[PDB]
């Protein structure tokens, strides 16, 4: 009967971390999303294309007291007296309460399967321009989860700066307003939705912040710290989430980010510090002092239940296969299961009471650009 | 107008069609300023 260490280099966090691969799952701008081109009347237009919802995002209109959720100004009204939302129509398609969407689609069997956000999104995304369409152009939506109201947006624009392009001067009521995307308490229950958002966003996209956790990089059997991060002062989680959103993937002209950007952040709730980074995380570090957030994530919701069993499940799973080949997992809540040559270290900040075997042959490391690479001694074997 | 296009301003619109059955033409009451 033999016991040995496997040479297979995998990652037990793969299925769990998929929703945090913003470039793969959202695939468009976050702060400013304008990832899809649309030709209307032989003219080219930019529309939001992200596949995930953006929680807590709203549009701040500079030196205006009008919410962006108010309808756009029409005919007899001045530009600066309205918002961004769809205006009054022969059929009241926007704003629409959940009860109204439920009445409108009461006979549609397939639509009865949708969650409130997916229902609002499908509703807004169903409207094609009349006559000569030929276009993929659709309007985005904003679902208000507190007010249970779906708002179609007439304007797909998210940011406008520069004195020559806009007027912040509230005494110049006739001209174009200055605006920017942002997250604040007044927008916290809002859900910014492009026409492309996944109906199964609850399984594939971020929402809740991860308590007792910080984002990390899987380095041959343990979740390690991200070496290159940008530290910022943040009084609370809301501030850290607002900072990461501000620094996130932008499709705004300087233009398709494809979801690449400073999308993730680690919040130290004791030190009051926000560490933002632009490389996708591949695991979580169980640390009682941290909250892991994204630019897509809810400004306040926290899930404190760290998936403690991830390592033990995978070790036990593999042992159900006399040759025993142990996986390259050097962390666990069952210290003996690791089969460590020295005494495993007890991680004090770990709520899962994890033990780490530091004294093992490591075949990978992190380089200057946060890239996990195979060590030179092992490159030939792999 | 190149700036306008670049930041996400859209075409002049008025009438739409829902693709979810039953289809119905919806038109904006007043033209957008």
């Amino acid at each position: 009967p033999t016991v040995e260490r496997s040479t297979r280099m995998s990652n037990p966090w793969k299925a769990f971390m998929e929703k945090y691969d913003i470039e793969r799952t959202h695939s468009s701008g976050v702060r400013v999303d304008l990832g899809e081109d649309a030709e209307v009347e032989n003219a080219k237009y930019r529309i939001p294309a992200g596949r995930c919802p953006v929680f807590g995002k709203g549009i701040v209109i500079e030196n205006s007291d009008v919410s962006f959720l108010r309808p756009v100004a029409t005919g007899d009204e001045k530009l600066k007296d309205g918002g961004f939302a769809f205006p009054n129509a022969n059929d009241h398609i926007s704003p629409m309460t959940l009860a109204n969407l439920k009445e409108r689609y009461k006979d549609n069997v397939e639509m009865m399967k949708l969650n409130d956000i997916a229902l609002c999104r499908t509703h807004a995304a169903s409207f094609v321009m009349a006559g000569d369409q030929n276009s993929n152009y659709r309007h985005p939506a904003v679902y208000d989860e507190k007010e249970k109201t779906c708002h179609m947006l007439y304007l797909s624009a998210q940011e406008n700066m520069g004195p020559r392009y806009c007027s912040p001067d509230a005494q110049n009521r006739d001209a174009v307003f200055c605006f920017k995307p942002d997250k604040d308490e007044s927008f916290e229950n809002l859900v910014y939705l492009s026409k492309n958002v996944r109906n199964d966003w609850d399984k594939k996209c971020p929402r809740k912040n991860l308590g007792n956790a910080k984002f990390g990089l899987w380095v041959d059997g343990n979740c390690e710290e991200i070496p290159y991060v940008k530290e910022v002062e943040a009084e609370d989680l809301r501030e850290c989430n607002r900072i990461v959103f501000g620094a996130s993937a932008s499709d705004q002209p300087t233009f398709k980010s494809k979801g690449r950007g400073f999308n993730w952040a680690n919040f130290d709730s004791v030190k009051k510090k926000c560490y933002i980074f632009n490389t996708k995380p591949t695991c979580l570090i169980n640390d009682k002092n941290f909250i892991a957030t994204t630019a897509l994530s809810h400004p306040q919701e926290v899930d404190l239940e760290f998936p403690c069993s991830i390592y033990k499940d995978e070790i036990e799973r593999e042992i159900k296969k006399e040759r025993i080949v142990l996986p390259r997992i050097f962390i666990s809540n069952d210290k003996e299961s690791i089969k460590c040559p020295c005494e495993p270290e007890r991680i004090s900040q770990s709520t899962c009471n994890f033990y780490v075997c530091n004294c093992v042959e490591k075949r990978a490391e992190i380089k200057e650009n946060n890239q996990v690479v195979i060590k030179e001694e092992f490159r030939d074997y792999y | 107008s190149q700036h306008a296009t670049d930041i996400g301003m859209g075409p002049a619109t008025s009438c739409y069609t829902s693709t979810i059955p039953p289809p119905k033409q919806v038109c904006i009451q007043q033209a957008v300023k």
